[PDB]
């Protein structure tokens, strides 16, 4: 068995939306509120994950079949799943070694009580880093990383999506290429699919304690002040 | 969603 | 002829009120987003525009009658004239050596051009640096400085005030105050009171210009997501 | 003028 044209231009269409949408040297970081270590690290990381979402936007529009979609299911999509595909991407900066996130200098080296001083709880850190180092240990190819993060943002069962026939069949299109990738191009995947499929439900929970506590955050003025209007718009509750 | 908007195109 | 008791209570917690709420070591300005030198400024500007109007709040909460206000109220007069109490406030970092606000370090210096890197025009600056020179030359007096700030705020004629009354009792109530200071404390103040008066009318023509260019701005969605949550609020247009 | 609101205490 072996891959069709097709399924690898959506290989390669991916990985060149990653590459856009990825800097490696982490040089934009300089540009955000600096990392200050009573939620001292809120500037920095509403600063991070705002311009995370940029760059979500960046590789969405990049996914074939997604700028066909209608605006408005675009957004259901991008508003529900985006803060997965931060934790996603996220992977490419964790280390095993040290647990953390390493992006750039030593300022941008990010410890688990950074997200603490920035207005999050062990509810969310404790999956959080455990998602983290069960994803940093299937060893993903660039491909199957890149896949997944397509068929995480191409969910039909989000909140607010209308053309759900649509959306499924381009997701499960990306399935069928994620599934062949492995079982062609990844010595020893027989349990790599699966594992991967796992990983999403992951992210549904760690979506929802995320929602709950960004909940909390957003209500109170003091707080949501120190987000930025990207942030509040996409993890906002408009309609 | 005005920036969300934008951001698309 | 001497001012009253009640009259250097005024004058005194105005004082005070300014030394509370302005950092003469711009310490705070290195957690803003960084001064980059198409629109390079806009982050660093609304940044340190939306520490100003944090502080323009704290003081006004110190001038003496304001906090007895309608939170309604508190609210128009905010609104209408933050710009203004920014303006005016701003002439402490401003210098005529060099023609440019001086705040700190060698990055906190900025020249008229930084604020072209930041959407605005030579209509609003030609004007605003013509403001702050013609401010500086009138070497005022700290107490006339803040005095004039709290005169500017207690403006009865802003869009949206209610109990005007009490608003215009509290102003005249400052003002006489002011006369009186520049009368018994400026030596050679004979037409100062005047030339204060005419710059809260300069104040109001550059309001007006900020407005027209603020409004362009944030219309551009690309623009208005470099903005704060409280830049947005304070200067935007609701009810 | 939900922040404005906290400001002013
Ligand atoms: C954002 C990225 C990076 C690290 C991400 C991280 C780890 C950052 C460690 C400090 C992260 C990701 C998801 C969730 C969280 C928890 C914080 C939630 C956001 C805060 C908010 C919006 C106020 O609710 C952290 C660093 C690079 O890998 C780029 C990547 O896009
Ligand atoms: C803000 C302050 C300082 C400088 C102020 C300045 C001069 C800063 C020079 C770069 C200034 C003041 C008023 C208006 C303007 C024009 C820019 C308008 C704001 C931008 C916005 C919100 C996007 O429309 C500049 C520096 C210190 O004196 C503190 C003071 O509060």
């Amino acid at each position: 068995h072996m891959l069709s044209d097709e399924q690898m231009q959506i290989i390669n269409s991916l990985v060149e939306a990653h590459h856009k949408t990825y800097d490696d040297s982490y040089s934009d970081f300089v540009r955000f509120r600096p990392p200050v270590r009573r939620l001292s690290m809120l500037p920095h990381l509403a600063d991070l994950v705002s311009y995370s979402i940029q760059k979500v936007i960046g590789f969405a529009k990049m996914i074939p079949g997604f700028r066909d979609l209608t605006a408005e299911d675009q957004i259901a999509l991008l508003k529900s799943s985006a803060i997965e595909i931060i934790m996603l991407r996220s992977n490419q900066s964790f280390s095993l070694e040290d647990m953390s996130w390493s992006c750039g200098g030593p300022d941008f080296k990010y410890c688990i009580n950074d997200v603490t001083k920035a207005g999050h709880t062990l509810e969310l850190l404790e999956p959080l880093v455990k998602f983290q180092v069960g994803l940093k240990k299937l060893k993903l190819h660039e491909e199957e990383h890149v896949l997944l993060m397509a068929i995480c943002l191409l969910s039909p069962d989000r909140p607010g999506v209308q053309d759900h026939v649509r959306i499924e069949a381009l997701q499960d299109r990306l399935c069928d290429v994620l599934q062949a990738y492995i079982r062609i191009q990844h010595p020893g995947g027989r349990l790599l699919y699966a594992k991967m499929i796992q990983k999403l439900a992951d992210l549904r929970s760690l979506n929802e304690e995320h929602s709950k506590q960004y909940r909390s955050l957003s209500f109170q003025p003091e707080h949501s002040m120190q987000l930025t209007p990207l942030v509040l718009e996409v993890f906002g509750s408009e309609v | 969603h005005k920036i969300l908007h934008r951001l698309l195109q």
